[PDB]
């Protein structure tokens, strides 16, 4: 299983399966958008839940 | 030798996932198709 | 498994690096051109490594306008010779 | 989609999903307008329908969608071609049926 | 597989004079001397290293070339370096690129007039180097 | 963000770009990470996104929805967009905004490969359709309440071609081109 | 994804102990440890996951203590919360007010001083 | 008038939630009220985010439970011992 | 594994496809290495393998054993397949499972040039097959079932020949002439 | 002949520790202690020890759940479960899988982070 984990994260991430593959991403305003605005939403409402959202990649979008 | 670096060409692949190297990081398919070596690996 | 993963990075940081010397002698490649300059590839890096290296400004700028006008006469020798 | 697909796999340059988008507008149209002359010819049959009448129902609304696109002009270029098509491929089990009862005498 | 390394100035001066003459370094050798002997002693500590003036400088001239386009475009280039870390004397870098350059319109084949002004650069002598 | 601005502009309104029925396009809330100056120039360019988006909300109104087989085809024009003339319009209006799709793009590759351009250099390269559009958004508003039908949408459609816009007098020789075509081929069957 | 800045848990279980026992927050140490205990438990399911069920539950424990009026109050809050649509745990909070609904008739077993005897 | 439809809209909504937060306190304390639960506007607010948070029901009130008998239990000594 | 579906779709069933007697080619289960999307496709390919291994078990019941020289030839009509006619039909089943081992060779050469390739290239190029069997298994499993017999069974192939697919028509064209080939030959002999 | 080296249940356990967390059973090591304790700690016997009684514990919960078609379907693959003769305790495997039900329509009471505070 160990060289197939290998494969299997050099292989595209299971992030089809519905295990959360988590991936690396840039934390630039532009490249991070989504985390940007998870920030703004955060520290705009005090009522506001945050919901559990899946990073998915937009290769495999 | 920064000239013969100089010649080195480098993946046009951006993503905007990423900002701080978009010299892109070959996704590398995965379902059947990353070929007979995987597939062997996978059986 | 570990130790692999630092060289890793830092061959891909060295081509990065390579890619945007290749980017930034590619525009000043262009700006040459809009400039009309007429320094070639190879010369341009290697000019560009000279002033990388530590080139009095004022010394390589004289050097270079040396050097121009030397290839010039020596391109009109080989012009008249042929 | 299997050569956007193949570019993908290449992943030598960066393809977005509003380049696909873009790539796709034409095809896109042209799903949209046979999606709504299927929907007319054919999910507007009621179920019930005779399959004469079904035919019937979808011929008429084959005729009036041939004339609608070829009012549409060359914007329906290519969906003035998938509609001909179509209308040949329909025609042709009714267009044999009529040579076989023109050269034999039997309506099968 | 080459990483950037401080190489004599003689390897450098020899492929320059190579790439330039387009010959055999042996038949350059009097023009390689007195190369040489110019740039061996010549050490700029009157340069100022301001990247600020040969902008400056560059614009001005595309304007008299009547290429405000140009400077435009050159501006947004200089900006495009300054993002890169990779050079770090671009003010020796602009004035080489700048002295070097030829004008094309010396567009056209020829620059009219040559009314060079007091406006300048600093002297930078002003340091005890 | 400004992949989501494009997204906005190409018709995908998100949490920052909120469409409104009533107002269009519009910014939806305050952006911790904008100042609000930069706030302020966003929304001010929304505005051209959010003719945009009315624009694009006319075609699917004037392309997109299946012609009514009213059995007289003449009143079909009045209501709904329904003749050849509105094919012919709604295909000119599309054909105009592929170029602005396509500069719309060429602006997202763009702001892929360099991280540090800002909003400011989309709103320069974009200051061209800025101009252009309102004019034609105008224009078809106006067609919209004079309810022109036929070749009169054609004599209205010319009224209006000879606008002092360059680029848009470019584009309406366009949009008047392909009503000519139109209308040639209509003559060339009467001939 | 719109995390409202929650001050930490182990402010609110400090803030909860002081409000609780009538003392600072230093004062209620004790009180705030044994709250973090009680919260770090292991507790069985909540008897009703349903918003409606547990409005339901609500209005028949009031009823059985003879709180008709009470329990048709509580009913219609729930419709209108319900309606409303701005809680966004209503089981949860549901479950918890009808387990934490008092009977006014039964009169509050005041918890005996003598617990303190044992701190010491 | 174009710059004015983000700011706008986000005050809107501000306000809109500051009266739909002041609505939902005020039909929670007519529902704990006729539950007799006791819970003030600060109380009902704190247990409000806990609940958001995800906190166990039957948790939540064991732990409310124990907090309060300890609570009472103290005011209780306070009184007893002065 | 796409050698490995080519070789279950050639009748190697593996431990990802498995061969059931009653369901036929499957995909034995859901693996984690593909999209739930990518299993469906699977799925649809092992139903394609499905079909051609009951096609090629049908060709070895009819034509797969040697003739036994029963002296009551007509008999052998009853029960199992049997007759000219019955051989003459194994033999247009294996000659259009031909044109398909031959897609399939190509497939494969495709797929030895290039390891990247994915399971869409095949579903587009397969769907021409996707879509034949199924028509002929279906002619093949309603001939079976109702023990069409001697020429007979020629009687619903012409009924089957009137089918709208024109690759399927080509196809019970193909075997029909094969068939009246034989008939033809049978009526020489007999004229 | 040697039927793979299948690790004694402790090496299984830690195996599954280091799965289920997704890290190494070396940063499970918390996680590996308590199911250690677990899995030393007396249970008590499992409510059906009857194949047929667990399967039809079964089906009855799925129709429950409002998934008769679900309930049917496992009733038909307990029959084959059965007939398979594959498993030599079919009525611990059937108790397991009752008890590893989710009802889909019991909207998750999500865990408040609070429990992780404990893990540790």
């Amino acid at each position: 299983p160990d060289d197939r984990s290998w494969l299997e994260h050099h292989v595209v991430h299971q992030y089809w399966t519905a295990r959360p593959s988590q991936f690396p991403h840039s934390l630039h305003l532009h490249s991070n958008l989504a985390a940007v605005w998870d920030q703004h939403l955060y520290s705009s409402d005090p009522l506001y839940v945050p919901d559990d959202r899946v990073l998915v990649t937009e290769t495999q979008v | 030798l920064w000239e013969a670096a100089l010649t080195y060409e480098a993946s046009k692949r951006r993503c905007w996932e990423r900002v701080g190297c978009p010299p892109g990081h070959r996704e590398e398919p995965y379902l059947t198709e990353a070929g007979r070596d995987a597939f062997d690996k996978f059986c | 498994m570990a130790s692999s993963s630092g060289a890793g990075a830092a061959a891909a940081a060295a081509a990065a690096n390579l890619n945007a010397v290749r980017e930034t002698m590619d525009v000043l490649l262009e700006i040459s051109r809009i400039l009309n300059t007429g320094l070639d590839m190879e010369t341009l890096s290697i000019c560009v490594r000279l002033c990388e290296q530590g080139i009095n400004p004022e010394a390589l700028s004289s050097v270079i306008k040396e050097l121009r006008k030397a290839t010039e006469a020596l391109k009109a020798a080989e012009n008249m010779t042929s | 989609l299997a050569e956007i697909e193949k570019c993908i796999i290449n992943n030598d340059t960066t393809i977005t999903l509003a380049i696909v988008v873009d790539k796709l507008a034409p095809r896109l149209s042209q799903l949209k307008v046979l999606h709504k002359v299927f929907s007319t010819g054919v999910a507007e049959v009621p179920p019930d329908t005779r399959n004469v009448v079904r035919a019937s129902h979808l011929l008429n609304t084959l005729y009036k969608a041939i004339l609608e696109y070829d009012n549409v002009g060359e914007a329906s270029e290519q969906t003035v071609s998938l509609l001909f098509s179509l209308w040949v491929e329909t025609v042709r089990p009714y267009l044999q049926t009529v040579d076989e009862w023109i050269v034999h005498g039997h309506l099968w | 597989m080459a990483t950037p390394d401080q190489k004599s100035p003689n390897v450098l001066l020899q492929n320059l004079c190579c790439r330039i003459l387009g010959r055999s370094e042996a038949d350059v050798a009097q023009q390689f001397q007195y190369a040489v002997r110019v740039i061996g002693s010549n050490f700029a500590p009157t340069v100022e290293r301001d990247e600020f003036l040969v902008a400056e400088k560059i614009k001005k001239e595309l304007i008299r070339q009547r290429r405000e386009a140009d400077a435009a475009l050159f501006s947004e280039l200089h900006r495009k370096l300054h993002s890169q870390g990779v050079l770090k004397n671009k003010w020796s870098i602009l004035y080489l690129l700048l002295s070097l350059s030829e004008d094309p319109r010396r567009q056209p084949s020829k620059v009219s007039s040559y009314a060079t002004l007091f406006a300048q650069a600093l002297p930078r002598d002003a340091h005890s180097t | 963000m400004i992949h989501e601005l494009l997204l906005a502009l190409s018709g995908y309104p998100g949490s920052i770009f909120t469409w409104n029925k009533r107002s269009g396009l519009q910014v939806s809330q305050d952006f911790p990470f904008l100042h609000p100056s930069e706030t302020s120039v966003l929304n001010r360019l929304c505005r051209l996104g959010t003719d945009y988006i009315r624009f694009t909300e006319f075609i699917e109104q004037y392309t997109g929805h299946v012609q009514q087989q009213d059995h007289h085809p003449s009143q079909q024009g009045q209501g709904g967009l329904h003749g050849i003339y509105l094919r012919a319009f709604c295909t000119g209006l599309d054909s105009v905004l592929q170029p602005y799709r396509q500069a719309l793009l060429d602006l997202e590759q763009e702001f892929l490969g360099d991280p540090h351009l800002s909003i400011s250099h989309v709103n320069y390269f974009l200051d061209q359709f800025q101009l252009l559009f309102p004019s034609v958004m105008v224009v078809v508003e106006q067609i919209k309440s004079q309810k022109i039908h036929g070749c009169q949408i054609l004599e209205t459609v010319y009224k209006h071609s000879c606008g002092g816009l360059p680029p848009v007098r470019s584009a309406l020789e366009k949009i008047l081109a392909v009503c000519h075509g139109v209308m040639y081929k209509q003559l060339s069957a009467w001939m």
